[PDB]
């Protein structure tokens, strides 16, 4: 989730090479919300794509509500 | 196991512990990736 940031979203210039992009990180971050939540009713964290409007800020606050995306590899 | 692990130092276990989880997120690795593409087993063909 981060690389795709890295290399999507220009930091010195506040921008996404393109919206449909920010979209695409935005929906691999919503899959691994799904990976790592294992019980029906909590809401995603990234509710509108608008988050990832400044990303980097935002996406630590995702990522650090699932731990172990940090932990473990991706799935095959 | 802990008993086992009773006779290093700290310094040792520790160092220990490092090479493991490295060697889970191979292992993590290869058993999704076999699980999907069938190849828990693999078959040597030759000797090394």
């Amino acid at each position: 989730v981060h690389r795709m940031v890295e290399l999507m979203y220009v930091k010195h210039e506040k921008r996404w090479i393109d919206p449909s992009l920010k979209k695409l990180t935005g929906d691999f971050i919503r899959r691994v919300e799904e990976r790592f939540t294992s019980v029906e009713g909590q809401p995603s964290l990234l509710q509108n794509y608008s988050d990832l409007d400044e990303p980097y800020p935002a996406v630590d606050r995702i990522l650090a509500a699932y731990p172990e995306a940090s932990t473990q590899l991706i799935n095959a | 196991p802990k008993y086992l692990f009773a006779t290093l130092d700290k310094a040792q276990y520790e160092a220990y512990c490092v090479k493991v989880q490295a060697r889970q997120k191979k292992a993590y690795r290869f058993f999704h990736n076999g699980l999907i593409n069938n190849k828990l087993f693999v078959a040597k063909d030759k000797a090394p």
